[PDB]
RNA sequence: CCGGGCACUCUAACGGGACUGCCCGCGAAAGCGGGAGGAAGGAGGGGACGACGUCUGGUCAGCAUGGCCCUUACGGCCUGGGCGACACACGUGCUACAAUGCCCACUACAAAGCGAUGCCACCCGGCAACGGGGAGCUAAUCGCAAAAAGGUGGGCCCAGUUCGGAUUGGGGUCUGCAACCCGACCCCAUGAAGCCGGAAUCGCUAGUAAUCGCGGAUCAGCCAUGCCGCGGUGAAUACG
């Protein structure tokens, strides 16, 4: 069970910030708190940097890794 | 029985309006 | 943790409202903040002489008011000196016809509210804790008057235990609920942390 | 009632979902009637005498 | 029960028969509340019990309960420390009640994939000697006269 | 034929605030639609009657919004300048819509 | 009467049967009796031979049932998996996944009562 | 010709309009025993007129709308009761001694704070 | 629905009515068993109301005020995260464990409430959430919305089952800038535990307990089965 209905949302504020990037090459790493932003296709090898809540932790999203929300990979709790 | 969902007793205790709720 | 409001377990009987008119939803709710202005202002300063009991009856943007007050005399002024100098400046933020009205208010003796503040005062200006008191219900008494009471509290006399103490006299049928009993809180700021009493005032009958 | 918190006074949040009523005399940030919008607290002593018409000690 | 010696609900027959019982009866067959369906396995419990036989359920109900209202029981007082099971009769309308409803209870202690027949085949084995109802009747009954080795407690 | 909303607060005030209401005017046309009385809608609530913690209790307060109308039928145009806009109605509340 | 690998719905009404196979419930169970015409309340221990055909004929072909599918989804989870995903953890971890507390009932998807001390 | 005798109960209202006649009755529409699926309780709502027998006498038509079939039965009970007092209000020689004329007033409880409704008090632990 | 019409419920405004006043009994009296008449009685039912004080009960975290204590900052703006972790233990609940039951269809009675950015009759795409188009209501006279238990019929036949819906895979609508952590709602699939609960233990004396369903509250939506109310149906039992 997914939700977005008609028309898919992703932050337009860190989207210039990445069609730009592999606009002209590529990058090593994004930084923005954001993960309320969907993961779209281009983002391949981008490799961005979400929020934890202190400290920041790498991404090299993929495709498969696409239907899913940038935010889907923040680690907040800490278990065992 | 309520909370079963799908079922009108779903639609009743919960009360909502899907397939097996229509309005008759 | 027992025993309500007097005015209270009252209102709809032997009690008037404050604002004792009439709105809706689209209403109302600020029909009070801007009545509650008729306080924070018509009430602000009379304190010294009235203070009384400012109920509203306005009706459509047109207000009628009423600002009562014990010292008639402190209110205006040179013939209608400070039935002014405020008395628009009410309208100074909520114009809508709003004005004035002030009557005789027989016996600040019969009016606990002030009774209490007079405590207060009497509480502020250090006046003998319970005598004061004693003479509260007195002067009340004796105007006429029927039961009473005075609530004081909180370390008394500035003193450190913080305590309440007691005092009134003939008649508070509190639990009564059919007599013309009055009530009025008064706070007091405190060099030692606050007070207040709750002097009651029994009065009439049916 | 805490100003550095009622400053939702400016009904210029940033994104509307975001206006916390807040009550008008109490303040705090709860329970906060919309009809009388103040507090469940005040409401009680407060209608108790007038400041609130209409009401009455609903009994039945 | 401090002052009253209570006013005991005090019912009407029927529209059948016209006999108290069945009303209070049904009303134990009811549940949740439902006097409804209840009369009715009451009326209907009468369907084959003039369906499987012919006689009248009228005296069925009775002859039958008769079988299961008891006469003696169980209370314990602790006297002298421990509890003793003092034995004694009963009083009509709860010897009564008990009878009554012994059945509805062991009336659905029972196998009959039905209602309306757990009810009626019941009553049926109830005025028989060989009763649901009639066993823990009989059971319960039947510890006195044996404990009766204490009936100096009499009461 | 008119119509007259005489909705409130109070419950014999808005009756009366417009019982002077009849017939004042009901003298050079005809009669009128009576002084009609219409259910009352109240407004309950409640909350918890301490600042902290405590179930059980949170007092109640009602708030009932009472209906009445009149209407004077057959007020043939002199027959409704005899209550015109003449009256003494406070905190009570009526409007007129035929 | 055997319809889906490994399925053989009997003597019960077939619109309920069939909800024996992996990828049917009493939902597809009428659409089946629909494209199918099937009459509806009967007995599979009294199709006919031109009928029971027209199911396994319309549900083999038509959907994805049994192991086909029980493996599919483990290969779905299986995919939450790899990745990084917040599911996978809940999945690696045999606990809550739709935004549930683990402070207390959190027992189906965890398990038996596994008790310490505290 | 004809006559009344209103009578309500437990919350229903019924209007009670009988005359001479037979047996032929009728409620808010259908008849009565139509309105009411022969339940058990119906028959004695009718019960009342069965004072000193007749039945095939007089007749009725009763539109008793208002909260739900037991209290509808029951409102009707009285009409049908203090209907024969209006014609015979001498039909007291077992009429009255029958109270099929003394208004029910069993009615229902608000639900009080703290409890679950009116009296149902919830569960409380370790004391 | 059109006239017409207040005698019918009804609506909210007032008044009336019940006081052991009437007779028998025992009585010193109060007054208790017990009848007449009365729609009702001996306080007819339920409420709002909680004494002098008690525990030093509760929160300075709503507010207020008598100090320890802050100031480049434990004061202030914002973004993300947290309050929703999880080996576990308890409290209070929802839903069950089914046949006096469940599912479908036809049809039908409640009362108190709520609706202008708001409640939404109808028509249309749609399995659907829902989006579009659109009558009137300023709300006894429009509508939320329909109630549900029940009733007539028929499907099921004692089966972890058409009981029961936890978990889970996928698709999708809605509110929102935004719902991964962390949202409800529809549909398909999956269909888990539970076959009535050890010791112990909670509520309730009548329209009460049990049960069914409706409403609002704060609120964008909402994690609400919880809270405050409404009636439908309507018991058991109290020796002491
Ligand atoms: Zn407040």
């Amino acid at each position: 069970p997914r939700s977005l209905k008609k028309g898919v949302f992703v932050d337009d504020h860190l989207l210039e910030k990445v069609l730009e990037l592999n606009a002209k090459g590529e990058k090593r790493l994004i930084k923005t708190w954001s993960r309320r932003s969907t993961i779209v296709p281009e983002m391949v090898g981008h490799t961005i940097a979400v929020y934890n809540g202190k400290q920041h932790v790498p991404v090299y999203i993929t495709e498969n890794m696409v239907g899913h929300k940038l935010g889907e990979f923040a680690p907040t709790r800490t278990y065992r | 029985g309520k909370g079963d969902r799908r079922t009108r007793r779903g639609k009743i205790w919960r009360g909502t309006y899907g397939k097996y709720r229509p309005r008759k | 943790g027992n025993k309500i409001h007097p005015i209270g377990f009252r209102l709809g009987i032997t009690r008037d409202w404050e604002s004792r008119w009439y709105a809706g939803k689209k209403q109302y709710r600020h029909l009070l903040l801007e009545d509650q202005r008729i306080r924070g202002l018509l009430e602000k300063e009379l304190y010294s002489a009235g203070l009384a009991r400012v109920d509203i009856e306005r009706a459509a943007d047109n207000v009628a008011v009423t600002v009562h007050v014990a010292k008639p005399g402190v209110v205006i002024g040179r013939g209608g000196e400070r039935i002014r100098v405020l008395r628009e400046e009410l309208a100074k933020l909520t114009g809508k016809n709003v004005a004035l009205n002030v009557q005789e208010v027989q016996n600040p003796n019969l009016s606990a509210p002030l009774v209490a503040q007079r405590v207060a005062e009497q509480i502020e200006r250090r006046f003998a804790v319970r005598r004061a008191i004693k003479q509260a219900v007195q002067r009340v008494m004796e105007s006429g008057a029927k039961g009473a009471k005075v609530i004081v509290s909180g370390r008394i006399g500035g003193a450190e235990q913080a305590r309440t103490e007691w005092a009134a006299q003939g008649r508070v049928p509190l639990h009564t609920l059919r007599a013309n009993i009055d009530y009025g809180f008064a706070l007091a700021r405190t060099t030692y942390g606050v007070l207040g009493v709750k002097a009651y005032i029994f009065l009439g009958e049916v | 009632a805490r100003k550095a918190l009622i400053e939702k006074a400016k009904r210029t949040p940033k994104f509307k979902v975001r206006a916390y009523t807040r009550c008008v005399r109490c303040g705090r940030a709860r329970s906060v009637y919309r009809f009388f919008g103040l507090c469940r607290i005040c409401l009680r002593e407060l209608a108790h005498k007038g400041q609130l018409p209409g009401v009455r000690k609903a009994s039945w | 029960a401090r002052r009253r010696r209570a006013e005991v609900r005090q019912l009407q027959p029927d529209l059948v028969y016209g006999d108290v019982l069945v009303t209070a009866f049904i009303n134990k067959i009811m549940r949740d509340g439902k006097k409804n369906l209840a009369a009715r396995i009451f009326y209907d419990a009468c369907k084959i019990i003039q369906e499987k036989t012919g006689q009248e359920p009228l005296k069925v109900f009775k002859q039958a309960v008769e079988n299961v209202k008891p006469r003696m029981e169980v209370r314990s007082r602790r006297v002298g420390g421990a509890n003793y099971q003092v034995p004694m009769e009963v009083s009509p309308r709860r010897q009564q009640s008990l009878a009554l409803r012994w059945l509805v209870q062991a009336a659905n202690q029972r196998p009959e994939r039905r209602a309306a027949v757990r009810i009626a085949h019941e009553l049926m084995d109830a005025a028989e000697g060989k009763g649901g109802a009639v066993k823990k009747k009989e059971d319960v009954e039947r510890m006195a006269e044996a404990n009766r080795a204490y009936a100096h407690y009499r009461w | 034929k008119i119509r007259i909303k005489l909705r409130g607060f109070d419950h014999k005030t808005l009756d009366a605030s417009a019982q002077k209401i009849v017939e004042a005017a009901r003298r050079s046309g005809a009669q009128v639609s009576g002084p009609i009385p219409l259910p009352t809608r109240v407004r309950r609530f409640t909350v918890i009657r301490g600042p902290f913690k405590h179930k059980d209790s949170r007092e109640h307060f009602e708030l009932r919004t009472h209906n009445r109308l009149v209407d004077i039928i057959n007020p043939n145009r002199k027959t409704i300048e005899q209550l015109m806009t003449l009256d003494l109605p406070t905190g009570v509340e009526i409007e007129i819509k035929t | 009467a055997r319809i889906a690998g490994v399925e053989i719905p009997r003597n019960k009404r077939v619109d309920v049967a069939l909800t024996y196979i992996y990828g049917i419930g009493k939902a597809r169970a009428k659409e089946a009796l629909e494209k199918t015409g099937i009459n509806p309340a009967t007995r599979v221990k009294d199709l006919t031979e031109a009928e029971v055909v027209r199911l396994r004929e319309y549900v083999e072909n038509t959907w994805k049932l049994e192991g086909e599918l029980r493996a599919e989804v483990a290969a779905n989870i299986k995919r939450l998996m790899d990745i990084g995903c917040y599911r996978g953890l809940r999945h690696r971890r045999g606990l809550p996944v739709r935004g549930q507390r683990t402070r207390t009932n959190a027992r189906t998807r965890k398990g038996p009562r596994k008790t310490v001390a505290g | 010709e004809q006559y009344y005798g209103t009578g309500r109960r437990k919350e229903a209202v019924a209007r009670v309009f009988l005359r001479p006649g037979n047996g032929k009755v009728t409620v808010n529409g259908q008849d009565f025993n139509e309105y009411f699926q022969g339940l058990v309780r119906a028959v004695a709502a009718l019960e009342p007129l069965r004072a000193v027998d007749a039945l095939g006498r007089f007749d009725a038509y009763i539109t008793v709308r208002g909260g739900g079939k037991s209290g509808q039965i029951d409102a009707i009970k009285l009409g049908i009761a203090r209907a024969l007092v209006q014609y015979n209000p001498d039909y007291r020689a077992k009429l009255k001694p029958l109270g099929f004329l003394t208004r029910d007033a069993r009615v229902v409880e608000r639900k009080k704070y703290g409890k679950h409704k009116a009296r149902r008090a919830p569960q409380y632990s370790k004391r």
